[PDB]
């Protein structure tokens, strides 16, 4: 709730990834801006090491709650801003059905007047030719709601949410969240009551750019109190 | 969690050099501002030198009068700190100091409960 006011205005962002699927390695960095006011990002992400091995919209969740609005009457249930500067962890297991797993280990942390992500990602089990490794996904990203229940004992939070990747056939590879975060700092955090965060991204390239990338736009909301 | 590997002190006459070094293993994804504190012989740890992360930042304490320098390591959370012109008020042991926390600026980096990780140091005599 003081670190609410770290995110009046317009923050910069640096997402940095180091990853490991079935073996291929491969790194991501993005840049750019987060508006919580407006609960709004923009970003533009970059495969570092070539030709991404994974469809860019398995990545969209792996790759900053904190800029979510949180409107004013639940400003207490924001424990991503509480935990600011000192930042948080969040780990996740995303499971894709009858494929592979992602399992993820991030730091979302202030370094100076920036945000910075970064985050290890390792994947298995995934089939040489399914959804993931067979890049059978569309570009695009549906609209979610992310539940997000208190880990007091963590003194942190949890959440449990399903997303839903449009294939090229017209089925639907689901993928299965299970996240819990955790304060880096020992200073107060805000433990919230079970509320959702509801979210819409769009995806997009940049013409002038060679590199395999991704241009994100998100716009998040919380909500579910009162 | 978190370890650190600290070398490099040793022995000069007034005048010479040291590098001291400091590596910290832990999870590849965490990012750590890393300072030099020393401690002379009955007085406290004062501040000698930090830099954050990605090299970005660095600064100096007064007793430094831009005579030691950070310079990043080859590897991710890795540095050395090298000791100029070294003179006999600079004997004391040497404490790497890493902070895990996130910061919005560096005015606290003197302080040492700015840290959250701390070595055993080692010994700088001239």
């Amino acid at each position: 709730s003081k670190g609410e006011e770290l995110f009046t205005g317009v923050v910069p962002i640096l997402v940095e990834l180091d990853g490991d699927v079935n073996g291929h390695k491969f790194s991501v960095r993005g840049e750019g801006e987060g508006d919580a006011t407006n609960g709004k990002l923009t970003l533009k992400f970059i495969c570092t090491t070539g030709k991404l091995p994974v469809p860019w919209p398995t990545l969209v969740t792996t790759l900053v709650q904190c800029f979510s609005r949180y409107p004013d009457h639940m400003k207490r249930h924001d424990f991503f801003k509480s935990a600011m500067p000192e930042g948080y962890v969040q780990e996740r297991t995303i499971s894709f059905k009858d494929d592979g797993t992602y399992k993820t280990r991030a730091e979302v942390k202030f370094e100076g007047d920036t945000l910075v992500n970064r985050i290890e990602l390792k994947g298995i089990d995934f089939k040489e030719d399914g959804n993931i490794l067979g890049h059978k996904l569309e570009y695009n990203f549906n609209s979610h709601n992310v539940y997000i229940t208190a880990d007091k004992q963590k003194n942190g939070i949890k959440a449990n949410f399903k997303i839903r990747h449009n294939v090229e056939d017209g089925s639907v590879q689901l993928a299965d969240h299970y996240q819990q975060n955790t304060p880096i700092g020992d200073g107060p955090v805000l433990l919230p009551d079970n509320h959702y965060l509801s979210t819409q991204s769009v995806l997009s390239k940049d013409p002038n750019e060679k590199r395999d990338h991704m241009v994100l736009l998100e716009f998040v909301t919380a909500a579910g109190i009162t | 969690q978190v370890q650190l590997q600290e070398s490099g002190g040793g022995s000069v006459q007034a005048g010479g050099s040291l590098r001291l070094s400091c590596a910290a293993s832990g999870p590849t994804y965490s990012s750590y501002f890393m300072a030099w504190f020393r401690q002379a012989p009955g007085m406290e740890r004062e501040g000698v030198a930090a830099s954050s992360y990605d090299g970005s930042t660095t600064l100096y304490a007064d007793s430094v009068k831009g005579r030691f320098t950070i310079s990043q390591g080859n590897a991710k959370n890795t540095k050395f700190l090298l000791l100029n012109n070294l003179e006999p008020e600079d004997t004391a042991i040497y404490y790497c100091a890493l902070r895990r926390r996130g910061w919005s600026n560096t005015s606290g980096w003197k302080q040492p409960g700015w840290y959250d990780y701390w070595g055993q140091g080692t010994q700088v005599t001239v």
